[PDB]
């Protein structure tokens, strides 16, 4: 286990045996792909192979090393104000839970229909000094599940978190991180959906009727400062203890908007990664 | 060094294993 | 009615017509009239709910009085029924008012998602429950002809909640003094 | 041997020629277990009277044909019994068998790609955040596309094939359970598919779990009289249908 | 003890007062046996989703009321599922449970005779050899008589009670499975009845096996405000329903 | 234990068995609620249920996960002064122990008559820079039980804490936290009371005759600085190892003042969460 | 990892257990 | 957790015991 796990030799690939010639009836190279199945032909079948003892692990080819990597999924921003502190909808951020809200990683999952996981969340606040001294800028992140009082503005009553989670980070002390159970009323997170809100010819349809999990209302606790700032707290996300069901063809068209598939670009012709050739004859 | 789930909950733990 | 107590009683009336309807409320346990209830008040402390639920009704009528209501649970899927027949088609319980007095109606758990959200959500719509007359309210001589029924809701061993969160049903648009 | 026989209701289908059969995700469709369940009522399970071999509306295979799809929970919103039980109940769960018939002669040349797809969230043809409309992802026996014309006022999906209607290079579509109908060997295509969904029983009305696509890959080519029409006929069989959450009755749309 | 509880579908009925219950011909309704059978196909047996507690349209009990009947295979020609399976199949077989509710107070006086009747060939009101019409022995939830008025052009049955509508002194009617509703003791009436017919499964459309009659014997008498209406409500439950001979679908009438 | 405790499957709910029909005498659906007891009817009783093996824990529905969550119960503030340092009643805070002093969490307990617990106290100082440089602002919190010398002003003799507790926090070093035994002369904390100080028709009556536990006199040790500041040290509180006796109906009227029940708003009609309906007939 | 009451007093300890 | 006199000298240690 150790060795196998430390040496990373858990999932090893078979070796390529030796072959000889075959002047025989059954032709393995011939199958009818219309059966929708996949061929089973190998080196040893087609050629006069040798003998190679392999030693490549398919460890890094596991839904956990494919998925289990932290990725920017949101960049909370706060261009503070000292003029009006508090006021409605200010100096505090709120953002709806999700992804589809950002490619590269969105891309990645979408490779599967259903998915399930606990996550390694990490907050990377970066304090840009627009003043001659930033002081001590404390911070409060927290989670607002449904249906819950989402701060109208900066000091509601909801920042008491008498029964909510609020993580606090003060300049110097390291990046806040933490983790989380798999939050869904369903046995898995619906990375897609072919359902609607209802029969209302104006109902919602997508990944989304099924993902009302939150939002995040933010706060820079410290009170009024002299010299201004702007905070940019980056939100990274990692999938730990993941499972996946029914793979899908990757995405080749740059999306737009989340919780939707829509590609149809604003005017520009739909572009894809495929390159053009002069002729099939020369590559 | 391992299996020392310093934290109570299971959701908090390292990347799972392989089998 | 609302700021008073009455806000709790439901008088069972005359009804010239027949097969007429009494009331309705929707099941989404965080929805006035429900919400405020020891349950509701609570559930509003968690993000998700589940299991069956129990509605109980009591006749604060008379002794010599008689009646028969039909209560029904109309699962999520359509609109709160306009008519009895339409509603009788799903889950229900005919209630014979008699020497007993309390009929308890169970609200099975029908849902797609093992779990439902406590917060208003078109998806996690639990449905409606309504009450209608089966027969009437007959009273022999010199007995009042309107009377009340109290209604209640307790949980089922089915029941269970999760994901604690801060409540809905209470905004401290204070502060609080000394 | 290629010949195949299938019996589902009071109905049976035969095929003197075939390309095996395929079981979606190598799982055979069956009834729900008191473990994964959630609901509390006793499901009604019409046997035979329901999970039988319903055949839809047929279609023409053109040299101009582009492709056509049917959404399963929906294709039988009218097919007797099953399609009533659908409307009378909130929760519905069921698996299917897809028999795709399309013959012509050994002097014909053509290729059809058939595939089923779990959660086939289509994309709108129009840029924006406006999702396809209900009423248009709910065609019925009749299916959708063909290569048809329509109002662009409708929050209309993508009639666009090569992108998979979801914007995934068709051709990677081979990842979904499938097979072809190469008129030179094949005659049909047979897909069998269990119930896939993060929930034990979904809404047969709001949610279509399986989505089926048939796409002409190599265009039909004969040298005959265009008096010779080569239809494409789809037949379906709910299997292990189970329903529950009885009540009034929804409404047609 | 008189209290009774009955559970049939997703439905249950209670009664804090009663006069026992009666099993028609002392036989409990059940499913057909491969001995007495005849058909060859596998019957569809909707369980629960079908053989459940359907309640009809209610009625008024008048001092001028004369009597009202409902014909069973027919009363639920609309009651969801059962009443669809009826129309989709040739052969139908099923037994029932009849819950007759009619309360008022202990200061009321009245008596209702309730009875079920195997093959209740009614007589026409007009002399001759003209038999009652279809369309009039096929009323539906609504039932027939009341004490109503109608076209005499219609090959109309006998609205005539005392003769039993068949011309047998009502009162010998006690031979058919029955009970009363003496408002001074009773509250309901409960009839349970197996499938009686010289054939293993009949036509749910052409033939109504059971016929139910409720007849005011001693006229309702209160001293209250005629604002006090004392309905009569009938509830029914197909039991051990079994169907077969699947196909297109008949038509409503 | 582990698994059950790590998997959080300690308190599991029963499953819903299968039923059949009942055309029988005893009617479980009929009980007389006047007995003051609660019905015992279930799914299986009322309907023709199926068979669902459950898997929901009532773990998070425990007085410890209901109560055991940190909540703002006080926000100590110090608008420093450099003009007059020391002086009487300045630059040092003092506050009486309690709650009722702040909703959301006050609300929460009040759900029970009696309560008992040890607590996880955490101090979240936030230093707002009103100057061009905050220096090194050290801090001293401490606890003044009864009857004890409560600092008259900033440097008394009581800040020697020769036998008292004073926690010290210096800008940078993390949040001060600590904990505490259940402090009451009584076997439980009286979250209510129907007693008075005495027969004096001017005696006190409430939760309060029974909660003379303290106060907190504060201090910013550092001495005189140049560039001003304002400190806001937030006081969070968590209940660990809690017990509760005799539940009560929650609160629906926004309170005012603590150690009292009084609702009667200043003029405004007494408002509650209940919503109004046009008609009972449609919901 | 657990039951390591790094501190002497009992009042100082994690959230209790369940039973 | 205890008796882990991380330091050599005895003068350095926790508050003694009770007996
Ligand atoms: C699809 C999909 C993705 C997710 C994840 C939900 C978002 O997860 C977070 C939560 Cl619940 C809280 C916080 C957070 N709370 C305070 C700061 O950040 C961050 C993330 Cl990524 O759920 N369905
Ligand atoms: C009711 C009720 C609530 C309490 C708790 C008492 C307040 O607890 C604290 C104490 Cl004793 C000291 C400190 C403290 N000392 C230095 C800084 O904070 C904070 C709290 Cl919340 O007692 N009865």
């Amino acid at each position: 286990n150790y060795i196998d796990e430390v040496l990373n030799e858990v999932l090893v690939v078979p070796n390529i045996k030796e072959s000889h010639h075959t002047t025989s009836n059954s032709a393995p190279l011939l199958d009818a792909a219309e059966t929708g199945h996949t061929s089973n032909v190998q080196p040893e079948d087609a050629i006069e192979t040798r003998y190679v003892i392999t030693s490549q692990t398919r460890d890094e080819m596991s839904i956990e090393s494919f998925l289990g990597r932290s990725g920017c999924v949101h960049i909370s921003r706060i261009k503070v104000d000292y003029t009006d502190y508090n006021g409605q909808d200010i100096n505090f951020t709120k953002w709806k839970i999700t992804l589809q809200e950002m490619a590269q990683i969105r891309r990645k999952f979408e490779l599967f229909t259903y998915v399930r996981f606990d996550s390694e969340i990490t907050l990377v606040p970066c304090i840009a000094g627009r003043g001659d001294d930033i002081g001590h800028i404390v911070m409060q992140y927290m989670y607002v599940p449904p249906g819950a009082p989402i701060p109208s503005k900066r000091n509601d009553f909801s920042w008491q978190s008498g029964t909510n989670m609020s993580i606090f980070w003060q300049h110097g002390q390291p990046f806040p991180r933490f983790s989380i159970p798999f939050l869904s009323i369903a046995s898995a997170y619906y990375m897609f959906y072919d359902g609607y809100d209802g029969d209302n010819t104006s109902s919602k349809y997508g990944s989304v009727v099924t993902n009302d999990m939150g939002t995040i209302c933010s706060r820079i606790v410290t009170e009024k400062q002299k010299l201004s700032v702007v905070i940019t707290t980056h939100i990274y996300h990692k999938a730990k203890h993941t499972k996946a069901w029914c793979p899908r063809p990757p995405r080749a068209v740059p999306y737009t908007h989340s919780h939707v598939t829509n590609y149809m670009p604003e005017t520009g012709d739909v572009t894809t990664a495929i390159v053009r050739r002069n002729t099939i004859t020369t590559a | 060094y391992f299996n020392i789930n310093y934290f109570k909950d299971a959701a908090s733990s390292g990347a799972s294993r392989l089998d | 009615n609302v700021g008073n107590v009455s806000m709790y009683t439901v008088q069972l009336g005359n009804q010239t017509g027949m097969a007429q309807k009494v009331f309705s409320i929707k099941v989404d346990i965080t929805s006035t009239p429900l919400a405020t209830t020891l349950i509701g008040e609570i559930a509003s402390y968690y993000t998700h709910w589940t299991g069956s639920l129990r509605f109980s009704f009591m006749f604060c009528g008379t002794a010599n009085t008689t009646l028969k209501l039909l209560l029904a649970y109309t699962p999520p899927g359509i609109d709160e029924p306009t008519t009895r027949k339409d509603a009788m088609l799903g889950t229900h319980v005919v209630w014979d008012v008699g020497l007993q007095s309390t009929i308890s109606l169970v609200v099975p758990w029908v849902s797609a998602s093992h779990f439902r959200l406590t917060a208003d959500n078109k998806y996690s719509m639990a449905g409606y429950i309504t009450c209608w007359y089966q027969t009437n309210l007959v009273v022999p001589p010199s007995t009042p002809q309107t009377a009340d029924m109290l209604c209640f809701v307790s949980a089922c061993k089915d029941f269970c909640l999760r994901m604690a969160r801060d409540t809905d049903l209470h905004i401290q648009s204070g502060p609080i003094e000394q | 041997d290629r010949i195949m026989q299938i019996t589902r209701g009071d109905s049976t289908i035969s095929s003197d020629d075939v390309a095996n059969a395929v079981v979606g995700y190598g799982v055979w469709p069956h009834y729900l277990t008191p473990q994964d369940a959630t609901a509390i009522n006793k499901p009604t399970q019409p046997d035979t009277s329901s999970n039988r071999f319903y055949t839809l509306e047929s279609k023409h295979w053109n040299g101009s044909s582009k492709g056509w799809w049917w959404k399963l929970p929906d294709a039988l919103k009218d097919m007797g019994i099953f399609g009533e039980n659908m409307y009378y109940h909130f929760l519905g769960r069921s698996g299917y068998t897809v028999h795709v018939q399309c013959n012509a002669s050994k002097f014909h040349q053509g290729t059809l790609l058939v595939a089923m797809i779990p959660e086939h969230q289509l994309a709108s043809a129009k840029h924006g955040s406006v999702t396809a409309g209900y009423k248009l992802t709910h065609p019925g026996e009749a299916g959708r596309d063909v290569s048809q014309e329509r109002d662009a006022s409708l929050r209309q999906p993508s009639d666009d094939s090569w992108l998979n209607f979801d914007g995934t290079l068709l051709g990677n579509l081979l990842i979904f359970p499938h097979q072809f109908i190469n008129l030179r060997s094949n005659n049909s295509a047979t897909l069998i598919v269990p119930y896939v969904n993060a929930v034990p029983m979904d809404s047969m009305l709001r949610h279509n779990n399986w989505c089926l696509v048939i796409i002409p890959i190599s265009p039909l080519r004969s040298e005959t009289t265009s008096s010779n029409i080569v239809p494409i006929t789809v037949s379906i069989s709910p299997m292990c249908a189970e329903f529950s959450g009885a009540r009034a009755k929804n409404i047609k749309q």
